[PDB]
């Protein structure tokens, strides 16, 4: 019951949506939970709770962040909430991955799985990604 | 409060003590087999 | 070289244990046949050496 | 002829009427100092700073409880695994404030408990009896070693220890099932089995030998008397009790051998004591039970409901709930 | 006031706790 | 197939580093390319501040503060063994490091057994020692 | 993982830390196979 | 002082020495430059007193009776900046961070246990002269905040930003048209705000280190539970010490 | 493929857990000191 | 007693000497167990996450010493029961915490507030991040979290 | 036996007595609340955020 | 002063007097029958019934 | 407080408290988290959106996303409780 019209997400800041292939959303469950998943489980994050996973909240970053290709820019570059700075020296990404020994072998199909997961979640739950203990 | 505590180190190692040397004193041999 | 010693190294360990406490529990098999299974004790610790041996010069 | 000797010879004599023994000699000063300290403390204690928050939780009868709210407190959050004393108080007044006497009572009590018991190993040696008593009853003693010891030392704090008292303990399990799930873990489980089963088999053996009792008195007198103390003779048809149950579930199901039942009476409580109490002890360090939420989906993906995610939602009321103003983030490590 | 009543049902229940152990009625033999 | 737990390799398509991952190897077609410019300039930058970081032992020594000397060495100096390690590529380049670690690990030694001159002397040997790494390579 | 002259064996190497078991289980069935006696 | 710099983190740890102040060593004076600015105002007072009725021969007049501190060795304050401006008449302190707050919990003869927040909040100092002298004496108000912040739950669970608002195992009680207007004094939960009034006064200072130290008399008022009582009025004194800069 | 782990850890486990009773399966028929 | 099982009673009781005490190093010592091999412990992932929100309201300007707690405690830094600033919540039980990545910030005093103000390093945000996502608390099917923590991280420390 | 109301009579009127008991009490507003939405689908309880009582920051 | 690391919490002088005239004043009285005694008579029992 | 007026200005009637709101109030306003929003926050009782351009240490980029809200940003009367847990009240998602 994974149609393609529920797999299919938006990809650029234009608003074009593409389907993703049903190894996308598997590799793609698999590598968030081993990778992002420590700290941005089912949406919140841990260690700062005010910049989570919601799609409310991704569209509300200063870069508007809900896109395929918006997330895999931010995992590459990872600017601040109103995106002035940039904190890839605290959040794990591509640039600063000397010190993250988690994304030293990542390819461009990883990171569009990845954040096709980030992307199709809130699709599959509606109120679970993101909304903490109390949509348990 | 240093007073007290004085008091308690007695009453501690006065029955520990007696443990202690309780065992000591030839306990295995105390039973109702001989002796 | 050096998979295709562990690979004889472990069909020989598969042998042994099904042969060599069939061979102690009996009453006397192992008096009978000792010198036949002694070979086969100095043959299994020549392989760990050899084994040994091919990883050091690999590396 | 000597003191000493004159001395031991009173101290393991079984001719006392409470037999002494060598581990009375600090069984007794334990339990009492253990005892005559909570009888004062549950019957007039000030209240006790437990969230280390500076506020008081009354415990004791004088402050307005009664047998139920009242209870002797676990000592502060502020003081936490920090081995608190008298003498280390600077008065008795900043010692009752921060949990003064849990502290007193509970380790004079697991001295006095772990006394009690190779108490019951001496008199066992002095009596000729073959010794294991005290390995039955070191199921109490683990299980109470797991709650006031081991539990306060993997949570670091002396104030996640259990309240002494009755409402405390309640507070004590509820506030347990939502940091730890200790039903779906299968330690309490396996306890559980071990007192159903243990009141299965304590009520299933006395009824089989009051069943059989054989006729020795007459119908106006009682049923009892017709047991004179330290007879010789069997008190009841063994081979009748045995023929009962031989046909209430099958023939082979049942023990003719009364001496492996006796010994499975204290096989099964004992093990399943011991096997809880090491459910406590290893939930102490946070490995807590099984945890079965989110667990079926459908093929879309999107979450089923279990009874796990209907008893995970028990959990979370519990657990956004339990020390209301002593959490300042997001998550309970404590 | 309250409090006075559960303070005597709890030292009158360790009244009968002291009479039982050392005021038994002693089993014997024959 | 969506929920099949022990496809170890006939899931994905790419070649994994092993079966028990999820990760691919460290091959090509990877994101994360050590060779790059700002990797090497990123641990080039503490090896600069870390000598400026060391400048400043001999004041708390001057002064009584033994433990503002302990922790300066550890403080902001901790990514340094990270990057020190890292660029020691050539043979000789690699046993001029520890020369400098075990004239570090005395300072550390010495000041917390409180020994003033065993600062100022192990500091200078430091230094010395940080000018014949960043001087090579 | 293992390295690559003994990647082959990485099936038998799972198996390994489960034996230690299979010698409590080994007297179970040798008791049997003597009739406990 | 630089004796306490001396040691190090273990030795401290253990020995009730970081609750208490440093002892600054000689007399003499010391002038407030232009950007001058406090560094290490510590404050820790010695002795504490509430303000009571209290049993004399005959007569009930009000007087200080002592107290214990219960809350263990958690009194002192640290780390106080703050810039020391230079009015004409008159050198002036304003502070501006550090922890300037310290609860604490004091007991009454009577077994009466009164808390109260030990505050330095937005002072005002203004001291006579302009060096810092033995003979120097500053003081002024602050303000002190509630001891609860307003999201603090009581035992029936309610807050003045939080909670419920009325006897919540009560339920009886909102019926009619008067409601539970007769409890409503324990409902509504207000945030107080009150005034206390320090008088310091340095009396040994260094020139040569630029710390000063001298004794102090403080003087505020206790806690209410958000208008669950009447609060009452607390006297403390003790010593206290700074890092002119 | 076609999965040669699991084919590989579900023989080894066979090959083991057969070898085990094997050892005394060949004991009774030989009649030994068991 | 001189005989073959006496001896067998004497190790027991010294075994579980051992085994106690290498149960309470896994659990406390950071020292003989790296927080690097084994993870942060018990004690150590408490700190690590009063510290890392210590360092998010640090940039929102707010000052961290003066900030009061709801209970009218310390929300960020506070005063042990003997008197050194510690960090305030439910982790003021483990005031005891001596941590590589936190004795930077030490003194004789405790922690340092013109430390904390000034100097924190990046490699200790990167750290209590990590220690505190990878806290030691589990289940017996290794899902890590709290226990009422969803399923989707595989950890037991 | 939901309350001693000796007990909650005194925790209304003076708001710092707290023993175990009130504590259980707030426990069980947890237990009221949060499974009760989930527990009864058939009563259709749809609680707000808002009225769900949380402790301080969980 | 708790968390100090002194040996059996002995914080003062006056504490080891009280312990070494605990253990002693025992210890003198067990002397009193069980010293004294002969050090070199043995056994091949497991449990040894020699005198009092 | 039982009844306490504007308590829709705190959080979600989507035209903000400037003195009584929590940071997390903020976030809905795209390019104010957590910089220029940290600012504010920060500093004492304002009187007006006019006392926002009285912060010390405001850019022009500061002042320009100001500039975007200022019709959504709005002054109360600051109650002291609401003032404290500005920075963080307890609230996480
Ligand atoms: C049944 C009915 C009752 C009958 C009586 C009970 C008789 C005993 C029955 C034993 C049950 C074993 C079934 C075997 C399956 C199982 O268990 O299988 C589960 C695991 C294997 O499962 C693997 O378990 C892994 C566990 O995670 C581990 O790996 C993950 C990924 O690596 C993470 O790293 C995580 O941190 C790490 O813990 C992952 O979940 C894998 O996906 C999964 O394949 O078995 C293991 O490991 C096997 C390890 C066995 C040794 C365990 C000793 C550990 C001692 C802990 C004692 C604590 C005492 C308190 C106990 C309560
Ligand atoms: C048959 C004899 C023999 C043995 C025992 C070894 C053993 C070893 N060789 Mg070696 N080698 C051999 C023959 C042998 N070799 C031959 C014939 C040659 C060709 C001439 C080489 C050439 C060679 C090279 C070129 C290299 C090795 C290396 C190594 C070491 C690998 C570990 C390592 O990286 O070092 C680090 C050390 C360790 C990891 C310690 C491992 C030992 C620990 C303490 C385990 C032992 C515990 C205990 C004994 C077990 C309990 C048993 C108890 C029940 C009795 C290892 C110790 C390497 C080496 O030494 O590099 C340093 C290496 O590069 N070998
Ligand atoms: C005799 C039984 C007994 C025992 C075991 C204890 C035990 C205890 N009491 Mg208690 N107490 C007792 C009787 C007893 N009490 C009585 C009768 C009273 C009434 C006066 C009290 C009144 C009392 C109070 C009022 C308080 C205590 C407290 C304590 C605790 C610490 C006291 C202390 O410092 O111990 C001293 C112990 C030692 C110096 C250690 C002795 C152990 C010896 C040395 C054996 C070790 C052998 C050695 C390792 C061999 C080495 C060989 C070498 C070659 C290596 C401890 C749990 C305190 C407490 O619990 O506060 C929380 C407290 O405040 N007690
Ligand atoms: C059908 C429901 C059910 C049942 C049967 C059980 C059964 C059990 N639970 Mg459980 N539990 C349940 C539901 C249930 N649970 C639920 C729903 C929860 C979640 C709220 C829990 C949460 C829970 C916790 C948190 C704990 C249990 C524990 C236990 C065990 C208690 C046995 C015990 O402590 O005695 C052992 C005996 C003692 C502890 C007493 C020692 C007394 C000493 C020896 C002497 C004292 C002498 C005394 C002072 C004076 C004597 C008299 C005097 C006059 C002489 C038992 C296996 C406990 C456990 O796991 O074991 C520790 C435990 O801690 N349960
Ligand atoms: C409707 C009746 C009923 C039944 C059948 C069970 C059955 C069970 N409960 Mg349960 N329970 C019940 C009512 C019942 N409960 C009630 C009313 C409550 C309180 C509200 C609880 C509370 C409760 C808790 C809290 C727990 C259980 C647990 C258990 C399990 C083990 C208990 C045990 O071994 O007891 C001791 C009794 C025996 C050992 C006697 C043997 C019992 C077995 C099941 C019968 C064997 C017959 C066999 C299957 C048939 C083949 C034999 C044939 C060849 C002749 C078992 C599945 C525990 C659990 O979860 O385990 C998984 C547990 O933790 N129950
Ligand atoms: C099939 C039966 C069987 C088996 C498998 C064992 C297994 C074991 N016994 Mg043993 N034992 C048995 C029957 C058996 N026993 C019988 C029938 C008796 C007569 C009552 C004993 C009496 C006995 C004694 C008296 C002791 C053991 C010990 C041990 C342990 C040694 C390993 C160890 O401690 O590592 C852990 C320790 C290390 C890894 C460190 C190295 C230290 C060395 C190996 C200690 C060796 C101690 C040695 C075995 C004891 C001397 C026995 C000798 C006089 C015969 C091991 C668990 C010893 C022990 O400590 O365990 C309880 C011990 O003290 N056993
Ligand atoms: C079910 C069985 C079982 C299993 C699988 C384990 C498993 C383990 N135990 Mg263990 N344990 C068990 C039962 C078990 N335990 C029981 C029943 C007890 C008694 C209660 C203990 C008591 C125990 C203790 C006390 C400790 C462990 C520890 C450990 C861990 C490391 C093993 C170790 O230290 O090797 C030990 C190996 C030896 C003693 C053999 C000698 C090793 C020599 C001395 C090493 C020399 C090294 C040298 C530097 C090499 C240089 C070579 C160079 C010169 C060439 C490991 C996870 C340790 C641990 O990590 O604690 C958390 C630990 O401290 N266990
Ligand atoms: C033809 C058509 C129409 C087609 C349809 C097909 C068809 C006919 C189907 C019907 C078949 C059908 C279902 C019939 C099967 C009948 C059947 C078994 C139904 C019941 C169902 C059921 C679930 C039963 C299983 C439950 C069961 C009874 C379990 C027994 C539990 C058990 C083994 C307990 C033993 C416990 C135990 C060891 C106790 C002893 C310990 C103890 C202290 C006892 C006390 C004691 C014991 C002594 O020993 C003596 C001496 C003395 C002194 C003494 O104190
Ligand atoms: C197996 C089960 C586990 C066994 C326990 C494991 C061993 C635990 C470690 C024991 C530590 C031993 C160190 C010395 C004791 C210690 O320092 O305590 C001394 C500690 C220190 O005491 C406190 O120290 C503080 C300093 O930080 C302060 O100074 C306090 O004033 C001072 O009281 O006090 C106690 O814990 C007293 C214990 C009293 C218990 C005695 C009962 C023992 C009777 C048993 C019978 C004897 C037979 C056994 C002997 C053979
Ligand atoms: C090292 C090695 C090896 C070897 C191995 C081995 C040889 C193993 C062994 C193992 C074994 C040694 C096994 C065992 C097994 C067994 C089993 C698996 C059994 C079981 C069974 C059961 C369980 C049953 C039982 C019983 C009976 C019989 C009767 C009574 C009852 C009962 C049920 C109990 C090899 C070569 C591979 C190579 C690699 C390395
Ligand atoms: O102290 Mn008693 O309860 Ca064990 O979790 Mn954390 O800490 Mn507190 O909270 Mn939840
Ligand atoms: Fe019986």
């Amino acid at each position: 019951d994974l149609d393609e019209a529920t797999r299919t997400v938006v990809v650029d800041n234009a608003g074009n949506t593409t389907v993703l292939t049903p190894e996308q959303v598997k590799r793609g469950k698999r590598l968030f939970n081993a990778t992002c998943g420590a700290c941005h489980v089912g949406g919140i994050t841990k260690t700062n709770p005010n910049v989570g996973l919601d799609p409310e909240a991704l569209s509300l970053a200063t870069p508007r962040r809900d896109n395929i290709s918006a997330l895999v820019d931010y995992i590459k570059n990872p600017t601040t909430y109103d995106g002035l700075e940039s904190i890839a020296e605290v959040h794990p990404s591509i640039k600063s991955a000397d010190i993250y020994p988690r994304m030293r072998s990542l390819t461009d199909e990883d990171l569009y799985s990845i954040a096709g997961h980030i992307m199709l979640s809130p699709k599959i739950a509606s109120e679970k990604w993101g909304g903490g203990k109390i949509y348990y | 409060m240093l007073t007290l505590k004085i008091l308690v180190y007695t009453t501690v190692i006065f029955f520990v003590s007696l443990f202690i040397f309780g065992f000591l004193s030839s306990d295995p041999s105390r039973n109702p087999n001989r002796k | 070289m050096i998979t295709l010693l562990v690979a004889l190294l472990v069909l020989i360990s598969l042998g042994l244990v099904v042969t060599v406490p069939v061979a102690l529990a009996t009453p006397g098999e192992w008096e009978i046949a000792k010198g036949k299974f002694n070979r086969f004790f100095q043959i299994w610790v020549f392989l760990v050496i050899v084994i040994a041996a091919a990883d050091g010069i690999s590396s | 002829v000597s003191l000493w000797e004159r001395f031991c010879a009173w101290i393991t004599s079984t001719e006392n009427r409470l037999y002494i023994g060598w581990f009375g000699c600090l069984m007794f000063p334990t339990l009492l100092t253990a005892t005559s300290c909570f009888i004062i403390a549950f019957i007039a204690a000030p209240p006790v700073d437990i969230d280390g928050i500076r506020e008081p939780v009354a415990g004791s009868l004088l402050y307005g409880n009664n047998i139920i709210s009242g209870a002797v407190v676990p000592s502060s959050n502020a003081i936490g695994m920090h081995f608190y004393p008298i003498w280390e108080a600077a008065s008795i007044d900043e010692w009752l404030y921060n949990g003064g006497p849990y502290q007193l009572i509970v380790l004079h009590f697991l001295l006095g408990v772990s006394a009690y018991m190779g108490r019951e190993w001496e008199l066992s040696y002095r009596l000729g009896m073959r010794p294991w008593i005290f390995v039955a009853f070191s199921a109490p003693v683990a299980a109470a070693s797991a709650v006031f010891l081991v539990y306060p030392i993997g949570q670091g704090s002396f104030s996640d220890g259990m309240p002494l008292g009755i409402s405390g303990t309640f507070n004590f399990m509820l506030v347990f099932q939502a940091e730890h799930n200790i039903l779906m873990h299968p330690f309490h489980m396996a306890g559980v089995a071990g007192v159903f089963g243990g009141s299965l088999f304590s009520a299933m053996h006395g009824s089989l030998v009051t069943s059989s009792l054989i006729r020795e008195t007459t119908e106006n007198e009682s049923t009892n008397y017709g047991y004179k103390f330290g007879q010789e003779e069997e008190t009841y048809n063994i081979v009748a009790a045995h023929g009962y149950f031989g046909r209430l579930i099958f023939q082979y199901a049942s023990f003719n051998n009364s001496r492996a039942l006796h010994f499975f009476l204290a096989l099964w409580p004992v093990v399943g004591i011991w096997i809880t109490s090491m459910g406590i002890s290893t939930m102490a360090f946070n490995l807590n039970g099984f945890n079965f939420n989110q667990s079926v989906v459908d093929s879309q993906g999107r979450v089923i409901n279990t009874w796990a995610d209907i008893l995970n939602r028990a959990n979370l009321g519990i657990e956004v709930m339990h020390e209301r103003n002593a959490h300042n983030f997001p998550l309970d490590l404590a | 006031m309250e409090a006075l009543v559960y303070t005597f049902l709890l030292i009158g229940t360790l009244m009968v706790i002291f009479f039982a152990v050392f005021f038994r009625e002693t089993p014997r033999i024959l | 197939s969506y929920s099949e737990g022990a496809a170890y390799g006939t899931d994905q398509a790419d070649k994994l580093y092993s079966p028990y991952s999820v990760y691919s190897p460290e091959g090509e077609k990877s994101l994360y390319k050590p060779d790059n410019a700002e990797y090497l300039a990123r641990k080039k930058a503490v090896l600069a501040e870390t000598k400026n970081r060391l400048q400043k032992i001999p004041a708390y020594v001057d002064k009584k503060e033994w433990f503002n000397v302990k922790d300066e060495l550890t403080r902001y100096m901790y990514e340094t063994r990270g990057a020190v390690r890292s660029l020691s590529s050539s043979v000789t380049q690699k046993e001029k490091a520890e020369v400098f670690f075990r004239a570090l690990e005395d300072t550390y030694g010495a000041a917390t057994l409180k020994k003033g001159d065993a600062v100022k002397a192990s500091n200078d040997k430091a230094i010395a020692a940080l000018d014949a790494f960043t001087a090579t390579l | 993982r293992l390295p690559e002259a003994y990647v082959v064996f990485s099936p038998i190497v799972d198996v390994l830390p489960i034996i230690p078991v299979f010698f409590l289980l080994l007297a179970f069935v040798w008791q049997a196979a003597i009739g406990f006696r | 002082k630089s004796q306490i710099n001396e040691l190090s983190y273990l030795q401290v740890k253990g020995t009730g020495l970081a609750n208490r102040c440093a002892e600054v060593v000689g007399e003499d004076s010391i002038k407030p430059k232009p950007g001058a600015k406090l560094v290490d105002m510590c404050i820790e007072p010695k002795a504490w007193a509430v303000e009571e009725e209290v049993g004399k021969a005959g007569k009930t007049e009000k007087k200080f009776v002592n107290s214990k501190v219960m809350t263990r060795q958690t009194y002192t304050l640290d780390a106080i900046e703050g810039p020391i401006t230079v009015d004409g008449g008159k050198i002036t302190f304003n502070e501006k961070e550090g922890i300037d707050y310290a609860a604490t919990t004091v007991q009454l003869p009577g077994g009466e246990r009164v808390p109260f927040l030990f505050t330095v909040k937005d002072l005002v100092a203004k001291g006579n002269g302009d060096t810092f002298k033995p003979g120097f004496q500053m003081g002024g108000d602050f303000n002190t905040p509630s001891y609860r912040t307003g999201l603090f739950l009581d035992p029936k669970g309610r807050g003045g930003t939080t909670g419920y608002d009325m006897a919540v195992a009560l339920p009886a009680l909102q019926l009619g048209e008067e409601g539970d207007a007769e409890l409503f004094g324990e409902n509504n939960k207000v945030f107080d705000i009150t005034q206390g009034r320090i008088e310091m006064e340095v009396n040994k200072v260094n020139a040569e280190d630029s710390e000063i130290g001298g004794v102090f008399v403080a003087t505020q008022l206790s806690d209410t539970d958000m208008g669950s009582k009447t609060p009452k009025k607390v006297l403390t004194k003790g010593i206290f010490y700074a890092k002119v800069d | 493929m076609i999965n040669w782990q699991v084919i590989g850890q579900l023989m080894s486990t066979a090959v083991i857990m057969l070898a085990g009773p094997a050892v005394i399966v060949l004991l009774a028929l030989k009649k030994g000191n068991l | 007693v001189w005989s073959g099982e006496a001896y067998l009673s004497y190790s027991l009781a010294a075994i579980s000497l051992m085994g106690f005490t290498a149960a309470l190093y896994s659990w406390y010592n950071n020292t003989a167990y790296p927080s690097e091999l084994y993870g942060p412990t018990g004690p150590e992932a408490s700190q690590a996450q009063a510290f890392t929100f210590l360092v998010r309201d640090q940039r929102l300007g707010a000052n961290v010493s003066s900030a009061q707690g709801p209970t009218g405690l310390g929300k960020y830094l506070m005063r042990s029961p003997s008197g050194e600033i510690i960090f305030g919540g439910e982790t003021m039980r483990f005031w005891d915490l001596r941590a590589p990545w936190v004795e930077p910030l030490r003194g004789p005093n405790g922690l340092d507030i013109n430390k904390i103000k000034n100097d924190i390093q990046p490699w200790q945000e990167r750290r209590a991040a990590e220690y505190m996502t990878h806290a030691p608390l589990g289940s017996l099917n290794s899902v890590g979290g709290v226990a009422t923590e969803i399923n989707s991280v595989n950890y037991v420390s | 036996a939901y309350d001693f109301v000796s007990q909650e009579l005194r925790a209304a009127e003076d708001p710092e007595f707290e023993t175990f008991y009130t504590k259980n009490h707030l426990l069980d507003e947890g237990i009221r609340a949060w499974m009760a939405a989930q527990d009864q689908p058939h009563e259709n309880f749809v609680f707000p955020e808002e009225v769900l009582p949380r402790g301080n920051a969980l | 002063t708790e968390g100090t690391n002194e040996w059996f919490g002995v914080d003062d002088l006056r504490l080891l007097a009280v312990l070494f005239l605990g253990h002693w004043a025992i210890l003198s009285l067990w002397l009193g029958s069980y010293g004294d005694s002969n050090e070199d008579e043995d056994f091949f029992g497991e449990i040894d019934y020699s005198a009092r | 407080v039982i009844d306490y007026e504007n308590i829709g200005y705190l959080g979600g009637s989507s035209i903000v408290d400037i003195n009584n709101a929590n940071v997390r109030a903020y976030l809905k306003m795209p390019g104010m988290y957590p910089t220029v929003a940290g600012k504010i926050v920060s500093h004492g009782p304002y009187s007006g959106v006019a006392d926002l351009y009285k912060i010390p240490g405001l850019s022009s980029a500061e002042a320009d996303v100001i500039k975007k809200y200022e019709s959504r940003l709005t002054a109360k009367t600051p109650s002291p409780d609401y003032v404290i847990d500005r920075i963080n009240n307890g609230l996480y998602r």
